[PDB]
């Protein structure tokens, strides 16, 4: 398991693996951990399957209720905020959820990071998972705010390539979405073996 | 069929107690309120000091959030319940979501609670009508009115109490588009409405303004005396 | 008249006439005829219109694979006891894992309607249930009442001017037990046509038929398998 | 078939139990809180002044409620005792909450909400009691408030009681003092108020009650003053009547 | 789920059913109680309707504590209920503070409960006036409550029938300073003032509240002192 | 765990927190804030269970703002601290206790500035200076050497520089970036982030 | 029940042609002590089915009481309808599942034999709610002991008679008396048929001990 | 007398639900038409004041992306049914990955259409027109405060609904088309109304299979006004 | 003390065909060192486009199955229509989440056709996550079966091997071969095989026996 997301000049970069195993046994390699919240909001599956699936579906539910009642698109701080309010109710009760919350704001890019321990923050770069520190190595190496679109594509694509490369728990497909001002855009979903024939030489 | 219980309807389907709740609203004190393009402004009339008491406790205009401005109609203490209730509510919305609390949401709260409060049994409904001024969404000036039935409703200008259709007809005879974005002409508009008060006593007028980013600014009855001075002077210009 | 107000208050003749008012509400419903053979239970309702563009409201609804009913009177209480009805179907259908005997179920319906016919703060229900059910011993046609005195029969009819159809049930109740499903059905519309004012004829869209058998699941039809039932007919002897 | 109004408007649109409760208020004894900056006072009127009593209570209308706050009262007595025990419960709970005394205003409005809930819903007999409020704070100093059965209240300097005190309030407007905090001149003025409005001949001390509430260095002590100084206030005020008849 | 008490304000402001309960107390049995310099003497008028009746069953002078006695003017069956309430309440004071409850605290708590019965729904108020006395901390005390929850503190008073007449008689003959037997003396005087002629050991029943403690007196000493008490 | 400081002056309160929000291996966030503007003269600092810190800051912060909008004026920092510790004492004997470690910094028109220091066991304190973690040990030793009751705010600044420089000397973690406020007669004034080049 | 005090032992049950025969002993051993060597471990339901059980005999008294109450209920309905033995298996399955679902089990091991509508029936009911159907059931150790004999004869021949299956049960109960420490030489054999429910008396076994003379 | 919620009439039912169906008629009118090309709908706003902002008054609200609405009578009670109905459809998507069918939405509201209870509050007085496009194409629905729901081909409500439904039955057939039903519908509107037909009086609600979204026309509404 | 969970066995195979869905599972029921029966089919034709396979705890299998059928009656008799397969996966996911803190010791696979009549296999976990897949083998023989399913269905790790779509009877040969080969090594597997085929015209069943030890 390894995901990452970072905002820059032109929206936000969303990247993930697709490997979900079961202990030492591979369950699947095609797990779309980036749960698409809205045409304007995206979330991650970072620890917990029914936690992120349920609770992010309940959050997308609640934002839909918000937009119906107020006729108004919600802010990402409000969504991560009330998400943390919902997760906080079961503190210490054995629930893993450390997801990333991504979208667009009237104040610009929307990037928030919420854990099951009430670790709701904002920031600029995030990486979650087993091989997350790998992606802090390569991503925090190659990070700049003024990077371009394909530049950040090969940056984060390289980053998942390294993190899935050293991690035995990360692999499968390389999911890659791109949050814009108007709304996100699916970039690609690439194989690590294709990035190994591509990136090995 | 009778003018008793809030539950039954007339043979043509009416709620006489809602209608009677509108009566003490119509027999209440008069207050006016307009939005400027930036400087929203309002003011109650009929201060009516009686020589032996303090009047900071009888202040009929307050704020739930700093972006919003409170007024009401009818009686006082039920509106005090609604005000402190909506301090808990606006502060709770503040606690849940870190947004500035919006006028549309809080008026859905007040009109909704007044509605279901009117639905519930053996409970005397609120005989008030609130006037809610908020310039929040990039300071976009908004003013809402409520109803004893509990219907929140936006206007562009407002006047309540006795003669609300009279002073409202004055605002129909005064609704210039240039009164806003010349916030001093909005000041002359507020002095025009307080000039068109049912008594227009000059000392019983209490006005409060906000430039959509400032706080609730309370005026003085010498600046307002200068506003009656320029009002009578402009009337001399009309002469 | 001052006593004729509530459920608890006995009349000075002991006849609480609000129950009779609920009976009058049951008489406001449309006409419908339930019947059974020795094997096959068929019940037919009369649809009415609100307007020309308005669809004809049905009275027959499916409940269980062996249970079908009609209704006359109130609608929200009918759906109330429909949800309670299917509820009690899935109760023993879940736990006991068997279909229901009918008499125990309708007895639970009478005990269900006992309290709203008993206490203050509770009104009776305008109810016109004609009941077709299948226990181990085959078809059973019951009928209900707001007095909660459910009646077993071989065939009944309730609604407006249904007494003519009741006389048809009397003069063909020997015929009903022996004849099959198709001509028994056209006996059925040869009761509903006597529930009609004679200046109009039983058309297609204003009628529907539910059929349940010992080997047949309860199924309702509208104009489509009813048009082969609307054939094989004679006109009224004018 | 046995329902009173208890929560409903009169036909046209007015109120019933509130008006009749105020009619119960007007038929009572008389109290007052006067203008004082260095403290505040309360005059009061003794009711049921029959001689075979004991009078060992020392406080009949007065209720020293927490430390630096008291209240005269007008209405149903034991209902008012319920409201004073509840009131000391509320402000004493505030003192538990912050370990700080009340600012008194949210206390006054709180009790106005207590009676007010009985006005709106739960149609019973409400409290037909109006009562005074004296006190001190760090924000406005010594204060005066007036309870109402309508949930309303008054931040006063010269208060009002019912039928015996309308002429007293007209005496407060026509004889309104301003600027001086002189408690003794307020005692002669109140002795004029109870002298005319109280129909007791020569203003007997056993028909009246006086107690003050002054600032002492952080304590804000409450002088529930005895009867002999009331007696010399009687002789002093009748000496002021002699000064009044010097013009004859 | 009824009850908006019963009670509304009159157009005068009065409370009519409470006034009717005061009419019931005015039609109540006569009694008198006198706070002397040492204790308080309670004396009731208790005549049986039939000569067959036993007086050992019903008893009027009733303690709540061993220094606290109490009588009434109203009805016995409600009197047992409110007395039982005061017993439980006094035991609760003894549980909290482990100390005999002062009579002022009895009148505050019990009178507050009776005020709750005035502002209490479901039925009627308790049309019983109470005479409460106890020799608490040196001084005896004499406290008179009402059905409407209020109370007073008397040197000597009387309730029941002809209570204004014996009230004027105690106003005449009584003073500040007496003793216990002097209060029994003028108490028998005011008792025969309004009572019937045939007054024996069973026609009355007397208790005292000594500073040494409450002492419910018997028809023995009632028959001894009241053997031509003047 | 990490650090706080609440140095009391004659008319000022100098407070400093970190900006670190590490999680057990790496530093996740290097620009964190824990300085919580309760009012125009009252400030909140806390180190504890990160869920309980935020939710507690919601309830107490917004509840103080409910006092401010309702009564329309500011609490005393003493009785405000009594309300917070009151809520901790309510939270303690409960199925959901909080483990947060507070310190408060208020200012009075009458009493001037004030320093309060709480516990995860709801302890009231009135101190000249208080802290958390093991930097509590090091910095209270150093400031114990250099305490003056009548000391200037610039000696507090440069003394804080010195004590932080000794904090860079023998402390095991990183802790680069430290935010600082100062309280005066006006109220809250931000001093800059305090970071140090090591080599 | 966390701690079952008084338990039974293995119960044998098998269908045959036109009915189900179920036998069990009469032993109420409290631990290794046979404290109650004279009990009855079978409830005769009215005409179609019949219950054998193991585990807590007090629970067997309880479910005897509740089930007997329910049979009294639908009998006193008089609608001409009873409970099917499959419905008994259904309600008992739901009852045990809801029982264990509150983490408070009833220490039992139940076997329902119902011949009705010409159809033999033999449903197992677990304490854990695991419940199924089988032509031959053998609880306790008899799953490890006589169940391969049961499946041996059933794979040898599908259909059987009452005499074949009956003497078969006699041999198997004899074997369980040879090597079961919770066995006792007193048992009852019962049989549901279309003739009805039949309970036999305290039958006993006939051992062999000729190998004891060997060394 | 005036036997309310717990007494039937001696012939029929409640004198209070009769007062609610009575209390429908005071409301303004609205006409939806189920075209197979897509259900259109319109409503009279009945704007009084010049200060009375036109978009402040809502009649058509969007339950689901292909579901509009239309009310008749009690405003915030209807809007309560709007928000709760949107919750119920959100539960159906939440637990079914798919839109609740519009008839089952109307049955979901129609459960508590008559579940008024002052014991064990008051009954409502608002009639509802529902426009949707389910899996069976376009759907036009009408319920009542008495819960007797019926699917309608084209339904008029509110004031003057007798002549509106009568002239509607004159102009209606099965093979009607979209803009035909639009301009014919506003013909019936300016027949039954009293004010001059401008942009302020009315608003449209157009659901289609290809135009599931946007049950509205924005200032080309004005163009269709000047198309007549 | 009382342990609530026990392993009853099971081995489920589901293949989302082009217009079909083949769900086969052994009927052998065992526990510990005891076969309870050799006939316990885990395949259940709920609708004509849905057959479910449920392994793990047996009482939760029967219980949950009856709850599923009850909610089918709730949806249809509420709604006059049947569920789609993904709606069943969603509702089931809300069930398995609704018993989060006391989970079912149960594995689940739902087979059946979509509204396009193409096969839709939904694997499950005992907490309630799912996705639409093409083929899953649950139970004890999952690691026994999945790599050969990758070799034949997915054609994984195969050089110069084109992707012919697998026909129906070729997939039947696949099913019989993998249940024989898995039957030779699993102790939880044998004695029979319940085969279900979800077509656009009905569901076909076929039980093919296995070895008897």
């Amino acid at each position: 398991t390894t995901t990452l997301a970072f905002k820059f000049r032109h929206g936000v970069i969303v990247a993930a693996d697709s490997r979900a195993t079961a202990g030492a046994y591979i369950a699947s390699q095609t797990v779309k951990k980036v749960i698409e919240i809205n045409p304007y909001l995206l979330g991650t599956m970072a620890g917990g399957a029914a936690d992120c699936s349920f609770w992010e579906r309940l959050l997308a539910r609640q934002c839909r209720i918000y937009e119906l009642r107020n006729k108004e698109r919600i802010s990402v701080a409000a969504a991560s905020k009330l998400l943390a309010n919902m997760v906080y109710q079961y503190k210490g009760m054995g629930l893993s959820m450390g997801t990333m919350i991504c979208g667009w704001d009237k104040r610009g890019p929307g990037l928030y990071y919420v854990d099951s321990e009430g670790n709701r923050i904002s920031g600029a770069t995030f990486s979650v998972g087993s091989g997350s520190v790998y992606a802090y190595g390569v991503m925090d190496r190659g990070y700049s705010y003024d990077l371009e679109v394909e530049q950040a594509y090969d940056l984060a694509r390289r980053a998942i390539y390294q993190a899935t490369y050293r991690d035995a728990y990360s692999g499968g497909a390389v999911n890659l979405y791109h949050v814009r001002e108007d709304g996100w855009i699916r970039v690609s979903s690439d194989n690590v073996a294709d990035l190994h024939e591509k990136y090995s030489g | 069929s009778y003018d008793r219980a809030i539950t039954v309807f007339s043979p043509d389907g009416h709620l006489f107690q809602v209608e009677y709740a509108q009566e003490a609203v119509k027999k209440g004190s008069t207050a006016v309120g307009v939005r400027g393009r930036d400087i929203v402004v309002l003011g109650v009339e009929k201060k009516s000091v009686a020589k032996l008491q303090d009047e900071r406790t009888v202040r009929k205009i307050c704020a739930l959030d700093d972006n919003v401005c409170m007024a009401f109609a009818g009686l006082t203490a039920d509106a005090r319940i609604v005000i402190n209730r909506a301090r808990v509510e606006c502060q709770s919305h503040r606690l849940t979501v870190e947004d500035p609390v919006t006028v549309e949401y809080i008026t859905r709260y007040i009109a909704s609670l007044k509605q279901r409060y009117t639905q519930s049994n053996g409970r005397r409904p609120f005989g008030i009508s609130a006037l809610i001024v908020g310039f929040d969404f990039d300071g976009t000036p908004r003013l809402y009115q409520t109803d004893p039935s509990g219907t929140y409703h936006a206007w562009k200008a407002n006047a309540i109490g006795r003669g609300a259709k009279s002073v409202r007809e004055f605002l129909e005879k005064n609704y210039t588009d240039e009164a806003i974005e010349t916030d001093d002409l909005t000041i002359k508009l507020v002095i025009k409405a307080l000039l068109e008060v049912v008594q227009s006593g000059g000392k019983n007028i209490e006005l409060a303004v906000m430039r959509r980013d400032q706080s609730l600014k309370i005026l003085n009855p010498e600046e307002i005396e200068k506003y009656v001075a320029e009002i009578e002077k402009e009337k001399e210009e009309n002469e | 008249n001052q006593y004729d107000n509530d459920v608890t208050v006995w009349s000075p003749q002991g006849r609480i006439h609000q129950i009779e008012y609920a009976m009058e509400a049951v008489k406001q419903g449309s006409a419908t005829v339930g019947l059974k053979s020795k094997t096959h239970a068929v019940l037919v309702a009369l649809k009415r219109a609100q307007s020309e563009l308005a669809a004809h409201q049905k009275k027959i609804l499916h409940v269980d694979n062996h249970i079908g009913i009609s209704i006359a009177g109130l609608t929200a209480d009918a759906r109330l006891l429909c949800n309670f009805m299917r509820q009690e179907c899935l109760d023993s259908r879940f736990v006991f894992d068997r279909p229901l005997p009918v008499s125990r179920l309708v007895s639970l319906i009478g005990s269900k309607t006992q309290i709203p016919t008993q206490r203050y703060g509770r009104r009776p229900y305008g109810v016109g249930l004609l009941i077709a059910g299948y226990d181990d011993m085959g078809p059973h046609i019951f009928q209900t009442c707001p007095s909660a005195n459910y009646f077993d029969c071989r065939a009944m009819s309730i609604g407006a001017r249904s007494q003519s159809a009741r006389t048809y049930l009397e003069r063909h109740m020997s015929e009903f037990m022996e004849c099959n499903l198709n001509e028994l059905v056209k006996h059925g519309l040869r009761a509903l046509r006597e529930t009609l004012p004679a200046e109009q004829d039983l058309t297609t869209k204003n009628v529907s038929i539910g059929i349940v058998g010992k080997d047949l699941e309860f199924t309702i039809y509208d104009d489509d398998d009813v048009s082969p039932f609307l054939e094989g007919l004679e006109e009224r002897p004018q | 078939r046995y329902d009173s109004r208890t929560t409903i408007f009169s036909p046209e649109g007015r109120l019933y139990q509130v008006e009749y409760a105020m009619e119960a208020i007007g038929h009572a004894g008389t109290c007052l809180g006067i203008l004082a900056n260095d403290g505040v006072l309360l005059a009061a009127e003794r009711r049921n002044i029959h001689k075979l009593l004991d009078e060992v209570f020392f406080s009949e209308k007065i209720y020293k409620l927490n430390e630096d706050m008291a209240c005269s009262v007008a209405g149903i007595t034991s209902d008012a005792n319920v409201l004073t025990n509840e009131l000391r419960l509320i402000a004493q709970r505030y003192l538990l909450q912050y370990q700080e005394p009340i600012p008194c205003e949210q206390l006054v409005t709180a009790l106005c909400d207590i009676k007010q809930a009985y006005t709106q819903f739960g149609g019973k007999r409400p409290f037909g009691v109006s009562l005074l409020y004296i006190g001190w704070d760090k924000h406005y100093g010594f204060q005066l408030y007036q309870s109402d059965p309508s949930g309303n209240y008054g931040g006063w300097k010269a208060t009002c009681i019912g039928n015996n005190s309308a002429a007293a309030v007209s005496m407060l407007k026509q004889d309104y003092k301003e600027g001086e905090m002189t408690l003794k001149s307020a005692l002669a003025l109140a002795i004029k108020v109870l002298n005319k409005t109280m129909d007791v001949s020569k203003l007997s001390a056993e028909k009246v009650e006086i107690a003050t509430l002054t600032r002492e260095n952080g304590k804000t002590v409450i002088r529930v003053l005895k009867q002999k100084e009331v007696e010399q206030l009687i002789k002093k005020h009748e000496e002021e009547e002699a000064k009044a008849e010097r013009e004859k | 789920g009824y009850s908006f008490s019963l009670t509304t304000f009159s157009p005068s402001g009065k409370l009519v059913q409470i006034e009717y309960a005061l009419a019931a107390v005015a039609g109540g049995a006569p009694s008198v109680g006198i706070k002397a310099a040492n204790g308080v003497v309670l004396a009731t008028e208790k005549k049986q309707k039939s000569i067959l009746y036993d007086e050992r069953s019903v008893h009027k002078v009733e303690p709540i504590t061993k220094h606290i006695g109490l009588v009434y003017s109203g009805m016995g069956p409600d009197y047992r209920v409110l007395v039982h309430r005061a017993r439980k309440l006094a035991q609760q004071y003894y549980l909290v503070y482990q100390e005999p409850i002062p009579t002022a605290q009895l009148v505050q708590r019990v009178a507050s409960v009776m005020q709750e019965y005035t502002q209490s729904g479901g039925v009627r108020p308790f049309g019983v006036s109470l005479l409460i006395c106890g020799w608490n901390e040196g001084r005896p005390y004499l406290f008179q409550s009402d059905p409407s929850g209020a109370y007073f503190a008397w040197k000597a008073t009387a309730m029941g029938k002809n209570y204004v007449n014996g009230k004027t008689f105690l106003e005449k003959r009584y003073n500040e300073d007496l003793e216990l037997e002097d209060a029994i003396h003028t108490a028998i005087l005011t008792l025969k003032e309004s009572f019937e002629g045939q007054m024996t050991e069973d026609n009355i029943e007397v208790g005292i509240c000594n500073e040494a403690g409450f002492r419910r007196l018997t028809p023995t000493e009632v028959k001894d002192y009241l053997a031509a008490i003047a | 765990m990490e650090y706080l400081i609440g140095i009391q002056g004659p008319d000022y309160v100098l407070v400093a927190s970190d900006r670190v929000a590490a999680s057990n291996i790496v530093q996740m966030k290097d620009d964190h804030d824990k300085m919580f503007k309760m009012s125009e003269k009252i400030l909140l600092l806390c180190v504890g269970e990160a869920g309980d810190t935020v939710q507690f800051a919601e309830y107490i912060q917004k509840n103080v703002q409910l006092y401010k909008m309702r009564n329309g004026y500011e609490l005393s920092p003493t009785a405000a601290a009594n309300f917070t510790r009151r809520n901790l004492a309510d939270c303690l004997r409960s199925r959901t206790p909080y483990h947060v470690n507070l310190l408060l910094a208020g200012y009075d028109e009458h009493e001037g500035p004030a320093l309060y220091y709480m516990d995860y066991l709801a302890a009231l304190a009135k101190a000249p200076f208080a802290a958390h973690g093991y930097g509590a040990f090091l910095t209270l030793s150093i400031l114990d050497r250099y305490y003056t009751p009548t000391i200037s705010r610039e000696r507090a600044v440069e003394l804080l520089r010195k004590c932080l420089e000794e904090l860079q000397k023998r402390f095991i973690l990183n802790l680069p970036t430290f935010s600082v406020r100062i309280i005066d007669k006006n109220g809250i004034h931000d001093l800059d982030n305090i970071s140090f080049p090591k080599q | 029940t966390q701690n079952p005090m008084v338990t039974g032992t293995s119960v044998l049950g098998v269908k045959f042609e036109g009915g189900v025969v179920i036998a069990a002993d009469m032993l109420g051993s409290y631990g290794s002590l046979a404290r109650f060597r004279n009990i009855s471990r079978i409830m005769r339901v009215n005409n179609s089915t019949m219950l054998g059980a193991s585990g807590d005999y007090a629970d067997f008294q309880y479910l005897k009481q509740v089930l007997g109450q329910m049979v009294i209920d639908e009998e006193l309905l008089g609608d001409g309808h009873s409970y099917s033995p499959r419905a008994i298996h259904s309600w008992l399955t739901r009852a045990m599942y809801s029982r264990r679902s509150k983490m408070n089990p009833l220490w039992n091991t139940m076997v329902i034999g119902g011949y009705a509508d010409g159809e033999s029936f033999l449903g197992y009911v677990d304490m854990l709610g695991v419940a199924y159907e089988a032509p031959s059931l053998a609880t306790g150790y008899g799953a490890y002991l006589a169940q391969p004999l049961l499946r041996e004869v059933l794979e040898k021949q599908p259909v059987l008679s009452q005499t074949e299956a009956r003497d078969l049960v006699e041999r198997c109960m004899r074997v369980l008396y040879y090597r079961d420490a919770r066995s006792y030489n007193r048992f009852q054999i019962a049989t549901v048929t279309e003739k009805g429910v039949e309970i036999e008396g305290p039958l006993s076994t006939e051992t062999n001990w000729d190998i004891a003379h060997m060394i | 007398y005036d036997r309310g919620v717990n007494t039937f009439s001696p012939e029929g039912r409640l004198f209070q639900v009769e007062y609610a169906i009575e209390a429908i008629k005071l409301g303004s009118t609205a006409i939806g038409i189920q075209t197979s090309e897509g259900v259109c709908l319109a409503v009279e706003k009945r704007i009084t004041s010049p200060l009375m902002e036109p978009s402040s008054i809502e009649k058509i609200v969007e339950i689901d992306a292909h579901i509009g609405c239309a009310m008749s009578g009690l405003i915030a009670d209807a809007k309560t049914l709007i928000d709760k109905a949107r919750v119920e459809t959100q539960n159906h998507w939440f637990t079914y990955n798919e839109t609740m069918t519009v008839e089952s939405v109307t049955q979901a509201v129609s459960n508590l259409a008559l579940q008024f209870g002052e014991e064990d509050s008051r009954p409502f007085g608002v009639a509802l027109l529902f426009g949707g496009v389910d899996e069976k194409g376009p759907q036009l629905f009408h319920m009542d405060p008495s819960g007797t729901f019926v699917q309608c081909d084209a339904r008029a409500i509110g004031s003057a609904s007798e002549g509106a439904q009568s002239s509607l039955q004159e102009v209606y057939h099965k093979s009607m088309t979209l803009k035909e039903a639009i301009k014919s519908s506003l013909i019936i509107l300016k027949q039954v109304m009293e004010e001059k037909l401008n942009a302020t009086n009315i608003e449209l609600a157009t659901v289609q299979p290809g135009q599931n979204f946007h049950m509205f026309t924005k200032e080309e509404l004005e163009e269709v006004i000047k198309d007549i | 003390r009382f342990s609530p969970y026990v392993f009853n066995g099971g081995t489920i195979l589901a293949i989302a065909g082009e217009d079909f869905a083949i769900v086969a599972s052994d009927t052998r029921l065992s526990e510990g060192f005891s076969i309870h029966t050799r006939d316990s089919p885990k395949c259940y034709k709920l609708t004509d486009k849905t057959v479910i396979g449920c392994s793990g705890f047996h009482g939760d299998c029967l219980t949950l199955t009856k709850i599923i059928e009850a909610r089918l009656k709730m949806y249809k008799h509420s709604n006059n229509k049947a569920m789609t397969t993904g709606a069943i996966a969603a509702m089931l996911s809300t069930i398995l989440y609704s018993r989060r803190f006391f989970p079912y010791y149960v594995y689940n696979i739902i087979g059946g056709l979509d509204e396009e009549g193409k096969g839709a296999v939904y694997s499950f976990d005992p907490v309630g996550s799912y996705q639409r897949d093409s083929f899953k083998a649950g139970g004890s023989a999952s690691a026994m079966l999945q790599p050969l399913l990758d070799n034949q269905v997915g054609f994984k790790n195969m050089q110069n091997v084109e992707h012919v779509p697998l026909s129906l009877d070729r997939a039947m040969r696949l099913v019989k071969d993998v249940f024989i080969s898995a039957a030779e090594r699993d102790v939880y597997t044998g004695d029979a095989l319940r085969i279900c085929i979800v077509t656009k015209e009905g569901i076909r069943e076929e039980t093919v026996s296995l070895r008897k030890d």
